[PDB]
């Protein structure tokens, strides 16, 4: 079946605030990537394995909010840029891919799905090269596989002239490392 | 420091679907 894919708001910049000092998160989950925001920035959590995962620089080593008050993360990888909480109440998760395949489609937080040739372990070719403005926001996200399978989460463009014509990703690989740490 | 707060979803399991009127 073909990737597609949607985004839905789910709070507001006052709301948002309120909520990140409260740390309790009474709105209902739904979906397998989250648009998470700190004060600072926002960008996605995807849920793999029963397990959410986002980008290190941006979660740091902050809790996520839940209804039950700040949930503390359960993996934290400095040098993989990686971080997981117990995925929430409600969302769904991914699993990972076992094909092997090198034709990747990274979903943005706009709810777009691009296509990114693999190349490396951690690097794919945009096949479309795109500003990076409209990557941005999108770390943490998923870098699936035609079967829907998470093969990385993204966590950087490799741009010039402000155009991303490839992108920097953590294989779920890394992430299996992680939890074994 | 402050949690991260989910501010919205992406779903990638939906498949194609008629809209309901209402
Ligand atoms: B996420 O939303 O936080 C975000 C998404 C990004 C794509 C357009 C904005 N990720 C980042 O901001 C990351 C994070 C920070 C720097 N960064 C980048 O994507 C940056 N790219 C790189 O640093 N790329 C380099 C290679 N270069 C120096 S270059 C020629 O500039 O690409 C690597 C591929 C080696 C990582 C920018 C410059 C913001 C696009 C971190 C921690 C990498
Ligand atoms: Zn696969």
């Amino acid at each position: 079946a073909p990737i597609t894919a949607y985004a839905q708001q789910t709070r507001g910049l006052l709301g948002c605030i309120i909520t990140s000092l409260t740390g309790r998160d009474k709105n209902q989950v739904e979906g397998e990537v989250q648009i998470v925001s700190t004060a600072t920035q926002t960008f996605l959590a995807t849920c793999i394995n029963g397990v959410c995962w986002t980008v290190y620089h941006g979660a740091g080593t902050r809790t996520i909010a839940s209804p039950k008050g700040p949930v503390i993360q359960m993996y934290t990888n400095v040098d993989q840029d990686l971080v997981g909480w117990p995925a929430p109440q409600g969302s769904r998760s991914l699993t990972p891919c076992t094909c092997g395949s090198s034709d990747l489609y990274l979903v943005t937080r706009h709810a777009d799905v691009i296509p990114v040739r693999r190349r490396g372990d951690s690097r794919g070719s945009l096949l479309s090269p795109r500003p990076i403005s409209y990557l941005k926001g999108s770390s943490g996200g998923p870098l699936l596989c035609p079967a829907g399978h998470a093969v990385g989460l993204f966590r950087a463009a490799v741009c010039t002239r402000g155009v991303a014509k490839a992108v920097d990703f953590i294989p779920v690989e890394n992430l299996e490392t992680t939890m074994r740490s | 420091k402050g949690s991260v707060v989910i501010v919205g979803r992406i779903v990638l399991s939906g498949k194609p679907a008629i809209i309901p009127k209402k």
